[PDB]
DNA sequence: TTAGCTCGAATCGAGCTAT
DNA sequence: ATAGCTCGATTCGAGCTAA
């Protein structure tokens, strides 16, 4: 009857590293190899009562008493130097290949059927649309999450590191290439073919991606935020902790991977939001909602079950979504 | 001696013994299906009751952790202020109209989740009564978290009959419901021998697989699913 | 011609004929089991779907009367005065602790009956929702008044399997629920060919009886009983 | 009647060490003795539910509430430095003699018959094919389990350490020697002869195995993982822990032994699925399938019983499998 | 150490925003200037 | 209450039909 | 959707043992 496998673990393609933040001045970014790193430091914040009150704390005496005892805490803060207006963020990306092959599979017949399904996809249309959209999210600085919202000029440089050396160099204007449209461009097409060769398994590709953002002198930059155990004293609370590896502000690799993953424009709801990350049940953390609900028969699992088990191939857009979710990887199958 | 079966659990002894102090001993290991839970070296002079009492505490903490892990999510009926809880209902699933909500004064009654980011909608007492009637959770709804989703589905084309081990979650005296097999057969209007044929071990020639309607009516009458 | 069977109803023609006017004519007799409701003389040129339409209004009146005379008892939730009805729920059985009551001010919520000698019980919203969940009535609970009390009982020793005619009340194209045999079989997770053996009549070769669990689960899924 | 003995404890031949894993740059890998160790650090991860729902969680409001309350974890993560692109993994291997001799037994007659059977095996065909296959799982960096999947270039260096100094050095291109075929090669033949002399008990063999791989600049490396006690909160849950010896990320020695143990190509299914580690009952946990089922007459226990008790010698491939199980050791015998 | 625009006098940010958006009761142009300034400064508005 | 086992009888699924 | 069939396999009840 060819039921689905209980264990369907997949390994991820498109492996990014931690993205390190350094700082410097515009028009000296061609010699940015020795730019000083952005350092996460401590500052003190004093806050008032600015949250909603539950109809019992709205008493004027209680509210004023809460004012007389403000919350004192220290926060991890990352800022550019006062003589530097450009933020440099550098990471390396490795594209593996072999997306349809699971890392663990209970059923051999289901494994073979899934391999035939993915091979039929690649033979019909290869990793060309998906790689083009991944190259688009590389060209624009979407991995530069909050450091791009107010940057005046953003430039992304992507190199192909073959034997430890730049075999091919790309330079992009990350603001001309927006965060909404997946258009066509010759350099975008070349990077798309490179990522396609990586995803197909034709050759080994390693991409060094460097983004420069002209934000301003001494302006705040935004690395990834860590978890606080919340055990110390209230005055030295450490309400905000920033991610660094060796005294250098950094962005988590999975955040970079999530920003590169933002290629899903095929979800049933409208195009007002634009692309979203290719996740099962189309989850967006900021909106707190799930596009591609399982009730709407457009999530990853129902589409994969219809495509593989019972040969109901969906539309080519949903096929792109399914293959991008297999590239994304995850612990599929019933636990 | 021989293996002790307590519902889904099994206390099997080691084949070869040992001597601790001057007295003979065997290692008794506790299982939950294929999951080994604990091993104890016990004297050969213990009876089955003492061996069972040695693992009763581990079984009890497993039961407590299973009740707290798979407890049904709770909906709360609040006033316009959103502070005073007027009624609490535990539901097997949430209403499909739940969205991010803070109560206003435009509506007197609001139904909200007990989860910290609260989801809700304005509700009347008639609508709240209807939702609580058609969404409530049975008192032993936590046992469904210990069972796979392909035995608890109402879709007959996606349904699989439960195995003997999955039956013993709810049918035995050492099970999570605490009813006997004869009581379970009386609930289904079935002979006790025919129902024992359902929970027969693998070392048996006469084994029967329970049907869709019988299994789901058993779950209804046991207070596990579809009982509100 | 042929005897038209519409659920529990059966329009059988007269074996002899007559000539009212000049056209051929036959006497068609509506039956509700062993009960005769109407005799209507009709031509032979009418099709079966037109005699069905001719007898449809009497069947509709019978269904209206059956739904009205077997409506479940309605409970009313009122304030500390008894004038405003905040919520009403139809129940299959009354609460165990009802006594003759007039609401007063010492309790804010009162659960009174809809009958004019209003029995009542002081409740809070949580206990009111518990009672509503426990005691609610399914939407098609009025069909239980047309069924014997020994086929609806939950006691397995005093339970009697329904006959084919008593089964046509809840399954069939012209049944009181309106669900087909295939849909009923899909609800019970069984084949339609086996359910047709349940609904088979006058064919002594290969006719089966429904079981306790299957019958009560079917009544659960159709919305007739056990849907509190 | 010569019944089987009730204890058959065997000690493990081919005893490896924990493989310590460190980082550096390519073409300085000859002077890699002072490379800094790869350290195990912690990062915070946030994600939404991507697993299959139980059909009870398919309700849209539950999914939206789970997205609005995402699960927070801290995980141990191992990365290369942002200036290093090569990972060096080093372990020592000991090849011991006396494979057929059990460490514990109940029956002198059974152990004499077993020793005679192993001796007539070694006389008929010594440890030549088995050591040939072992040399391969060392010449290909199969002990670099997930550190080899997308590595651009992998090489391994095996040094024969005699009186604490290198007696003979081997250098192999680990990507040239595949993970599937046992071909013939002169340096591989010499290493196989050395391993055969170690297994035969005719000499002391200690090997220093060093592997270098182009994972990438700052990319993630994969040491071995530990158990999680789950005795903390659900936000700082510590869902993943990695293995370290003295602050250097490391791989468990049993994982290395399994990697070198992958020589079984004689199971009744097709060998096109690849070699398997020699085990009783041919178990693969990732695939959840048992090759060499006891229902078939090709598992280790029935082969050992037929060969020894009643002199039913199997095929030379199946007796290679039996002697490989005797080399790997194990608590055999009934109870 | 005191709070002008108490929630009791219905001139705080939250009541004005709720009335303007939900009930469509637009406040005075000064009060909506204050509300938009509160949107400019940012915040973690919105309790459970 | 657990844990089974025959033995004939009724039921079950999946093939076909007919109307 | 109604109405009914055959045929081999599975279930079912009421005896029974076994503890």
């Amino acid at each position: 009857i060819l039921s689905t496998a209980s264990v369907l673990a997949f390994e991820r393609k498109l492996d990014p590293s931690d993205a390190l933040m350094s700082a410097g001045a515009w028009a000296q970014r061609d010699a940015s190899q020795e730019w000083p790193a952005v350092t996460v430091r401590e500052k003190s914040v004093r806050g008032t009562i600015s949250n909603r009150l539950k109809t019992k704390d709205r008493d004027p005496a209680k509210l004023d008493a809460s004012i007389q005892s403000p919350n004192l805490q220290t926060v991890d803060v990352a800022n550019l130097p006062s003589d530097a207006d450009t933020l440099k963020v550098r990471f390396t990306l490795r594209v593996l290949g072999g997306a349809g092959t699971p890392s663990a599979c209970n059923d051999a017949a289901y494994r073979d059927k899934l391999l035939q399904t993915v091979a039929t996809y690649v033979n019909d249309q290869g990793f060309a649309e998906l790689a083009r959209r991944y190259a688009h999210n590389l060209a624009n600085a979407r991995f530069l999450w909050r450091n791009r919202v107010g940057a005046e000029a953003v430039e992304v440089r992507i190199n192909h590191i073959r034997q430890g050396e730049v075999a091919r160099a790309w330079r992009f204007d990350a603001l001309a290439i927006g965060l909404r449209d997946f258009k066509a461009d010759a350099e975008l097409d070349a990077l798309a073919e490179l990522i396609a060769s990586g995803l197909s398994g034709s050759g080994h590709v390693l991409l060094e991606v460097v983004a420069f953002a002209r934000i301003g002198d001494g302006q705040e930059v935004f690395p990834s935020q860590e978890l606080i155990l919340d055990k110390g004293d209230k005055k030295g609370q450490k309400s905000k902790t920033l991610y660094s590896v060796r005294d250098a502000a950094a962005i988590h690799s999975q955040k970079i991977g999530n920003a590169l993953r933002t290629i899903d424009t095929w979800y049933p709801d409208e195009d007002g939001l634009g692309p979203i990350a290719v996740e099962p049940y189309g989850s967006v953390t900021s909106q707190g909602k799930a596009y591609r609900q399982p009730k709407q028969k457009l999530d990853f699992y129902t589409l994969l079950d219809n495509w593989v088990l019972r040969d109901e191939a969906p539309a080519v857009e949903q096929q792109h979504y399914v293959i991008a979710n297999l590239i994304r990887g995850g612990v599929f199958g019933e636990a | 001696m021989n293996a002790i079966h307590i519902g889904p659990f099994s206390i099997t002894p080691a084949a070869r013994g040992l001597h601790y102090g001057g007295l003979p001993h065997h290692q008794w290991t506790l299982y939950y299906g294929p999951r080994e839970m604990a091993i104890k070296t016990l004297p050969d002079s213990y009876t089955s009751s003492e061996v069972r009492d040695e693992f009763s505490d581990i079984i009890a903490e497993f039961v407590i952790d299973a009740r707290h892990r798979y407890a049904p999510d709770v909906l709360e009926l609040v006033n316009s202020d959103g502070d005073a809880v007027l009624a609490r209902v535990a539901v097997s699933r949430l209403p499909e109209a739940l969205s991010g909500c803070i109560p206003d004064d435009r509506f007197p009654y609001w139904l909200l989740t007990a989860s910290r980011p609260r989801l809700g909608l304005p509700v009347t007492l008639n609508e709240y009564t209807a939702l609580a009637v058609e969404l409530s959770a049975p008192p032993l709804a936590w046992i469904t978290g210990l069972l796979p989703g392909e035995v608890l589905t109402h879709d007959a084309e996606e349904w699989r009959p439960p195995t003997s081990w999955e039956l013993r979650h709810v049918v035995g005296e050492g099970s999570f419901t605490g009813v006997s097999g004869a009581a379970a057969a009386a609930l289904l209007g079935m002979s006790a021998t025919n129902f024992r044929k359902y929970t027969a071990g693998d070392s048996a020639a006469n084994r029967q697989k329970i049907s869709f309607a019988a299994w789901h009516y058993l779950l209804d009458r046991l207070g596990v699913k579809r009982a509100s």
